[PDB]
């Protein structure tokens, strides 16, 4: 039996600053294409 | 460390900085420091969390661990009481996890950004709070602590059927929790003594009759939380009718308090009317699953059939908690972490497909993955997924649900037989209504009547990220199980040895 | 009511009071039959 | 050896080739999408790795080297301790070699068939994931191995019929095979987990003899025992598409050739059979089980001959076959027959396997003429001369209609003689039915030849709507996998003749192991040939023309021309009726139960909205209310 808390630990700061790099990443709610507010009516 | 308090800060520091959400500067007004902040503050709870976890907590170990109880008012037994055990950790990193996510798929909001944002970082340390502390009267407030947060996201953000949502989900919700109340009022002034802790509250000595009415009490208040069939139409309203952040924390999450403390404090504090109410258990969750499966069939809204998805997926929960064997208990787990991530990647993929084709009925929306292809493979992903197909962590819950509920040998052969016939009946009805509404959405020649009005763009790389970091610990825990097992086989072995000393 | 009676669900009658309580005693009738029985037969 | 140890990365190599391409064409998208090639070599290479460690450890089989296996535990409880892994058996490794060859044969085939093709890199990584998934099904040693990789076969089927998703039939023909397979699923699920309730082992040598300890003591009734294992039948029913779940296999050639080749005639529909195989030990026990397997194969082999006839598309009646010949299958695993009925499993796989690649280049070439659609370029009544123009299209045809219709030695003839010669000597009742079906299988795939490679073109007159007006020849990528597989469909039927049977020595049933045979072997050699004659003589000869024969007995010819009427039959009870209950059930909770919830809502509400008129602005009245409450609480605290 592997052990989930190197895994875990491996893993969570690539999911953070994956989470940081990917907030900067995005083409369509910012443009114009989008015609709302985030709500969904 | 190991004296550092770590869930009070796990708690506390969401709401803390939420409480810093109008003093950030924002001139232009749509609300892009706001976001930024609170996807640090989730990002920075959510590695705080997993420190704590895999520093000071030891999975061989069934008692409360991170253990702190500080004294909030003696007079009448209040102490904030916090603690980390196996039915908590999965929870907890899954309320990081999946909160995390939802701060980071409610990007596109623009319209109260910095109200938003707070209700989301004061639901962030609110839900951690529910399946962390150790005294009765703090969960009656943790549990009541999304009453207003999540009305003013559903009523604010999200639906045309929004305020009737909101307005029967507050209700209901509060109706709930007075039984909540009334049942740990109950079973704390039981005895000479007012200990309010959970742990001494399990330690008492019930007598039946007593137990069958804190056992009725507490059913009615988590058969609202947790969906159970008659008391469940709060769901498809406030559920198909909330924006994908709201409802992938409202029913990743919010589904699992109530179901959580299904063992909590329905199995493991009243051992002697569970052993009572079981075969009504197990026969309210096989109800779930075909019923839900049904609506979810019939629904030609999109949301309110994913709503209904979310109810028939908790009834494996509730057939995993009433069978009295470790592998049901340790399925019913692992069930309320699979469907949380599983459902919240739906939930995000369906707003996704409405924020892009700007409707929600089936009877629109033709070949729409001819021009949004990434959200087609995501959504065939995420929706096969959810069929209990194996190497994803949703076939190994309802797998082992089915082999520890038909094991069990407290039940009589015909019960056995008739029920793990009838929670099978789901396998059938899921990829039934999950594959017509792919079929109906995403297939077949492109619908021209509705390119004409909308841009149907494809995915960000943003919603691609989230997507594959909700499907990453579903496949990686479906290919390996023992991932998530080994957080709770301890606890969960604890809690059926103590759930087995009543049965004949 | 009328919002379910589109496209594949879509039969006439479906929506009449008499059909949804046939259904409803129906259905809730083989709930409190299952449950009833859960009582009696299974033991524990 | 190294070899055996490292025999679970034969699963896992082509998922990596699924898990690289995938990821490459879900996040640089814009630039995988142009690796045409790339991932076609890749992909290509990694099976041709896993064709060479299966090919390794099937002539280590061969040789000796007693079963492997090596477990793992996988889902831990108190004492429960559901365990995963591997095993190389015979069988594991002769499934292993025949799935490797194929799979690899028809991505060097889906190298020019899908080469233009906006959705090349996406099919690739689709078959490398059904290979991954295959090979761990036949590698499995469990019973809930063959319940995980089963439903992930099923998975990329789905995936591989809906793969033109512009298309509607083919995303329904999609959700039909997922939901079909489905209903055998659950019925495999049910068998398997009374199974691990009744055994409680998860393996196939152990619930074989521990269901015997147990239905020879007074535990665990025969009736009890026989609904399970009737149960975990229901599986191979819809897998191997038998006489209930057989609608989905014809829907199914809504996808492409390659996947109609690989995945619906060769590789997973013939797998219903291996788990058959792989669970007899628990089914040689019980009479009734083996009956009506037995029985469900006669009558599933007879339904797809005789409705394989009527089908004037290339794809439907192969499909219609392929259902007959693996009930044929099924027939020989249900009247004891394990050997013959894997024999022909390893005979099938590489004639239909080969005739479902010389359809796709008949339909690839009738493309370039009459165009995309698929009703115009499938239809087998405008095909007629193909044989001048596509010349080893039409001999890898030619072979592989003798070899499923059992009249040369070529491979066929020794594996239908086998299993027939054990129905015969079980069951003559069922023979007679397969004998006169083995006559109608030749009648209606020499019917296909004469139909496609016989004559001249006879196109469709009116209409051709856009290399043209003459079939071409399909490129060597899509003609070498035919003359690949026109070897297993001509040689390897020697392997097991009745003199020197070495695929009974190979492949032989667990546990405890002429003068009539040229009698049967002249019986369906000659029924085969009058099959051959007739279709000669009705679509190659003219006299018996097939417009009077099929006004003579047109009921029949209504009967078999839209396929027993199943699918209406479907449409009738089950679609209709499952939409009915779903609606009524929503019905109920969107009146009732929102009705008790509103009600309550409601009548708290009318209760102040009619408690607020006892508040009426008359102080007088507010007085004389005062003045009733202290009489009326001294009169109720006195008694
Ligand atoms: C284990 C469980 C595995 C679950 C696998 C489920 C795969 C779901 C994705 C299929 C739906 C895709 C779809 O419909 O096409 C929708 C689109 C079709 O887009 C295709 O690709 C290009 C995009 O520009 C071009 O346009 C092609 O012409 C177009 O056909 O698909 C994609 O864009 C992405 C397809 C990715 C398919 C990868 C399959 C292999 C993944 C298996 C890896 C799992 C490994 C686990 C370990
Ligand atoms: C339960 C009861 C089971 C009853 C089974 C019903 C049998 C249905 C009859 C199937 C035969 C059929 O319809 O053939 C009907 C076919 C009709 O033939 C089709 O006709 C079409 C035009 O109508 C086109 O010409 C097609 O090319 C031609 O195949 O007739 C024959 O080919 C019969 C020949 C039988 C040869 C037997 C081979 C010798 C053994
Ligand atoms: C199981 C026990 C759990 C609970 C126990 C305690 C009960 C709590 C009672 C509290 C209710 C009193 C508040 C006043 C209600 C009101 O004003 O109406 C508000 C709306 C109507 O106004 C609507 O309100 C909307 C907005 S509004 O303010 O007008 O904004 C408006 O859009 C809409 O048009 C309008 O119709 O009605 C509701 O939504 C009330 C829902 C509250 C449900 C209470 C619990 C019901 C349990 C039923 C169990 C069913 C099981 C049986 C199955 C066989
Ligand atoms: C946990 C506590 C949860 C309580 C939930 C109640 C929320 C009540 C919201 C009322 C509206 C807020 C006024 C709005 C206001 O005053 O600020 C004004 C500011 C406006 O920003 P907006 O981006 O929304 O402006 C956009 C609008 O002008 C139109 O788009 O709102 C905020 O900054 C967020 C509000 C958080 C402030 C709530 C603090 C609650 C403290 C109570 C906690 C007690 C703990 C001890
Ligand atoms: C040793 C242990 C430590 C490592 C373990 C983890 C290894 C992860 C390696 C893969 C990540 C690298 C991604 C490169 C990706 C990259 O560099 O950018 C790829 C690309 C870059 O943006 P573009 O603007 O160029 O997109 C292309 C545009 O043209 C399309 O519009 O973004 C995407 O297209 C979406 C990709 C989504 C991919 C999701 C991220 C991977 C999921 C991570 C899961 C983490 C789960 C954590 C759970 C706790
Ligand atoms: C496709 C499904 C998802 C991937 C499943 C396979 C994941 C990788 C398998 C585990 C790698 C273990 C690395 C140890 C290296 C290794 O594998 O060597 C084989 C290993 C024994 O290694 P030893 O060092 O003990 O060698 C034997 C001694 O004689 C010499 O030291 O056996 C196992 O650990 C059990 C593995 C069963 C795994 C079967 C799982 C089912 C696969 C699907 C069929
Ligand atoms: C004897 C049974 C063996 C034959 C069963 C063939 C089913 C094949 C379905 C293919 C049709 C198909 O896959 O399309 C999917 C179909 C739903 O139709 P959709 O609207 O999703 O799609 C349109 C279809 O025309 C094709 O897509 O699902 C079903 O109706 C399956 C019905 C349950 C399967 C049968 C269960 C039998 C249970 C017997 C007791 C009845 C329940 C009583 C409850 C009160
Ligand atoms: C013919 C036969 C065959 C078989 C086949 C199979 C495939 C069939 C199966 C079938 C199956 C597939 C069955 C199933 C059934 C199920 C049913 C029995 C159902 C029931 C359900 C219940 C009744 C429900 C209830 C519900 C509703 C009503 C509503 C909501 C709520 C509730 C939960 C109450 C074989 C091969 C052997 C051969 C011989 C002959
Ligand atoms: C946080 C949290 C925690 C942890 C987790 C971890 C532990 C995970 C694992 C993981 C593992 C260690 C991994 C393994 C494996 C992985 C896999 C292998 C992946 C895959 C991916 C794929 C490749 C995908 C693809 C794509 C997508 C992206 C979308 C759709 C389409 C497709 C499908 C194509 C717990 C416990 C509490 C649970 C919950 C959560
Ligand atoms: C320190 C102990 C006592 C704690 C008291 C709790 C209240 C804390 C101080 C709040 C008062 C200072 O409040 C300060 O000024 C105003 C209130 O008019 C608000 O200021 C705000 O102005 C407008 C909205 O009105 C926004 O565009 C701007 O971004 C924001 O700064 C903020 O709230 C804060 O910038």
């Amino acid at each position: 039996v592997i052990s989930v808390k190197p895994i875990l630990l491996a893993m969570t700061p690539v999911f953070i600053l994956l989470c940081l790099f990917f907030g900067t990443r995005n083409g369509f709610y910012d443009t114009d294409q989008y015609h709302g507010n985030g709500s969904a009516h | 460390m190991s004296t550092f308090p770590w869930l009070t800060t796990i708690i506390l520091f969401p709401i803390v900085a939420a409480l810093a959400i109008p003093f950030i500067p924002d001139p232009t007004g749509k609300g892009r420091p706001i976001r930024w902040y609170a996807l640090a503050v989730g990002l920075i709870d959510f590695a705080l969390i997993v420190y704590a976890f895999t520093n000071f907590y030891d999975l061989n170990t069934p008692g409360m661990q991170l253990w702190e109880s500080y004294d909030w008012i003696p007079e009448i037994g209040l102490r904030w009481s916090v603690g980390a055990d196996g039915l908590s950790m999965p929870l907890i990193l899954l309320t990081g996890f999946i909160t995390t996510l939802a701060i980071l798929a409610a990007w596109p909001v623009t319209l109260k950004p910095r109200l938003f944002y707070f209700l989301m970082l004061a639901m962030y340390g609110g839900q951690i709070a529910v399946f962390a502390v150790q005294d009765m009267l703090v969960f009656f407030l943790a549990w009541e602590l999304e009453l207003i947060p999540v009305y003013l996201l559903l009523a604010i953000w999200g639906g045309h059927k929004r305020q009737y949502a909101a307005t029967k989900f507050i209700l209901y919700t509060a109706g709930s929790s007075l039984f909540i109340l009334v049942a740990g009022l109950a079973m704390a002034f039981y005895g000479d003594t007012v200990s309010f802790d959970m742990q001494t509250l399990a330690a008492k000595d019930y007598a039946l009759g007593f137990q069958l009415l804190v056992y009725a009490g507490f059913l009615v208040a988590y058969g609202v939380k947790l969906p159970i069939v008659p008391l469940h139409t709060w769901l498809p309203d406030a559920h198909g009718e909330a924006t994908a952040p709201v409802h992938m924390l409202l029913a990743g999450i919010l589904l699992k308090m109530g179901g959580y403390a299904l063992i909590r404090m329905n199995v493991d504090m009243l051992p002697a009317a569970h052993a009572k109410f079981a075969p009504v258990l197990v026969i309210l969750g096989v109800v779930n699953i075909i019923y839900a499966a049904l609506t979810s069939y019939a629904q030609r809204n999109l949301k309110r059939k994913i709503a209904y998805s979310s109810i028939s997926h908790i009834g494996f929960v509730l057939i995993g908690i009433a069978s009295f064997t470790n592998l049901g208990m340790s399925g019913a787990v692992l069930q309320m972490v699979s469907h949380g991530l599983i459902g919240a990647s739906l939930f995000f993929l369906v707003g996704a497909t409405y924020d892009r084709t700007h409707t929600l009925i089936l009877e629109e929306m033709g070949g729409v993955g001819q021009k949004m292809k990434k959200i087609f493979a995501m959504f065939t992903a995420c929706s096969l997924a959810s069929l209990a197909l194996p190497g994803m962590s949703g076939f190994v819950a309802e797998l082992m649900v089915f082999i520890g509920f038909a094991t069990s040998d407290a039940y009589s052969l015909p019960f056995r037989v008739i029920v793990v016939f009838l929670a099978a009946v789901g396998v059938i009805l899921t990829p039934i209504y999950l594959l017509s509404m792919l079929r109906e959405i995403f297939y077949g020649p492109e619908n021209k009547e509705l390119v004409e009005h909308e841009a149907l763009v494809d995915a960000e790389p943003r919603e691609v990220f989230i997507i594959a970091c909700l499907l990453v610990p579903i496949i990686g825990i479906g290919l390996y199980p023992k991932l998530l097992t080994q957080i709770y086989d301890a606890t969960t072995g604890q809690v059926i040895a103590r759930a087995r000393e009543v049965l004949p | 009511a009328t919002d379910f009676n589109r496209g594949i669900m879509k039969f006439d009658g479906a929506d009449s009071p008499a059909m949804i309580a046939i259904s409803a005693v129906l259905i809730l009738g083989f709930i409190a039959a299952l449950i009833w029985w859960a009582l009696h037969t299974a033991y524990a | 050896e190294p070899l055996y140890q490292y025999a679970w990365l034969i699963p896992v190599l082509p998922l990596l080739g699924a898990l690289i391409v995938g990821f490459g064409l879900i996040a640089f998208s814009e630039t995988t999408s142009k690796l045409r090639r790339p991932s076609a070599i890749f992909i290509m290479a990694l099976m041709a790795i896993a064709m060479g460690h299966s090919l390794t450890l099937f002539w280590s089989q061969v040789q000796g080297h007693l079963p492997y296996t090596q477990m793992i535990e996988w889902a831990a409880a108190g004492n429960l301790h559901i365990a995963m892994g591997y095993v190389i058996d015979p069988l594991a490794a002769l499934m292993l070699v025949i799935v490797t060859t194929v799979a690899f044969l028809v991505m060097l085939y889906s190298d020019g068939y899908m080469a233009h093709d906006p959705g090349y890199v996406r099919f690739f990584a689709y078959l490398s994931l059904f290979g991954s998934s295959m090979l761990g099904l036949v590698v499995s040693p469990n019973l809930v191995q063959v319940y995980i990789f089963w439903e992930l076969v099923g998975m990329c089927s789905y995936l591989l019929i809906g793969f033109w998703y512009d298309r509607k039939s083919a995303a329904e023909a999609a959700q039909k095979a997922f939901v079909t397979n489905r209903v055998g699923d659950f019925g495999l699920l049910l068998g398997m987990v009374g199974l691990f309730w009744a055994t409680g082992t998860f393996d196939f040598a152990g619930m074989g003899d521990r269901l015997t300890e147990l239905v020879n003591t007074g535990l665990l009734s025969p009736s009890l025992a026989a609904i399970l294992a009737i149960l975990v039948f229901l599986g191979p029913v819809a897998k191997s598409a038998q006489f209930p779940l057989h609608v989905w296999l014809p829907d199914a050639m809504e996808g492409p050739t390659p996947i109609s080749a690989l995945i619906h005639a060769a590789t997973m529909v013939a797998a219903g059979v291996f788990l058959i195989a792989r669970m007899f030990p628990v089914f040689e026990q019980l009479p009734q089980v083996m009956t009506t397997i037995a029985w469900t194969g006669a009558f599933t082999a007879f339904m797809g001959a005789t409705i394989a006839i009527t089908q004037n598309d290339i794809k439907k009646s192969l499909a219609y076959s392929t259902i007959s010949q693996l009930g044929y299958m099924v027939m020989g695993m249900g009247v004891g027959a394990y050997s013959a009925g894997l024999f022909h499993l390893m005979t099938h796989a590489y004639f239909k396997a080969m005739l479902f690649l010389g359809s796709g280049s008949v339909i690839h070439s009738m493309e370039g003429v009459v165009g995309h659609n698929p009703d115009l370029a499938q239809d087998m009544r405008y095909m007629g001369g193909l044989r001048k123009y596509m010349p080893i299209t039409g001999a890898t045809f030619l072979v592989g209609c003798l070899a499923i219709s059992g009249v040369p030695p070529f491979a066929g003839f020794w594996s239908k003689d086998e299993i027939l010669g054990a129905v015969f000597h079980a069951n003559p009742a069922m023979w007679l039915l397969t004998w006169l079906t083995a006559g109608l299988t030749a009648f209606y795939m020499f019917r296909m030849y004469f139909m496609t490679f016989e004559g001249k073109f006879r196109n469709v007159p009116p209409e051709r709507q856009e290399h043209a007006a003459v079939p071409h020849e399909s490129p060597w990528t899509m003609t070498l996998p035919l003359v690949v597989l026109a070897i297993p469909s001509t040689l390897i039927g020697f392997v097991g003749t009745p003199f020197n049977n070495l695929f009974e020595v190979f492949i032989h049933a667990p546990g405890e192991e002429l003068t009539e045979f040229l009698i049967l072997g002249g019986s369906s050699v000659g029924i085969g040939l009058m099959g051959i004659t007739v279709a000669y003589l009705m679509y190659l000869k003219g006299t018996p023309s097939p417009q009077a024969i099929a006004k003579a007995i047109q009921p029949l010819y209504q009967f078999s021309l839209h396929k027993w009427y199943f699918d209406e039959l479907y449409e009738a009870v089950f679609i209709k009726g499952c939409r009915r209950l779903a609606r009524q059930v929503l019905e109920v909770d969107y009146n009732v139960v929102d009705g008790v919830v509103n009600l309550t809502g409601f009548v708290t509400m009318v209760t102040g909205e009619g408690l607020k008129y006892l508040q009426n602005g008359r102080a007088q009245f507010y007085a004389l209310i005062v003045l009733l409450a202290v009489l009326g609480f001294v009169i109720f605290s006195v008694q």
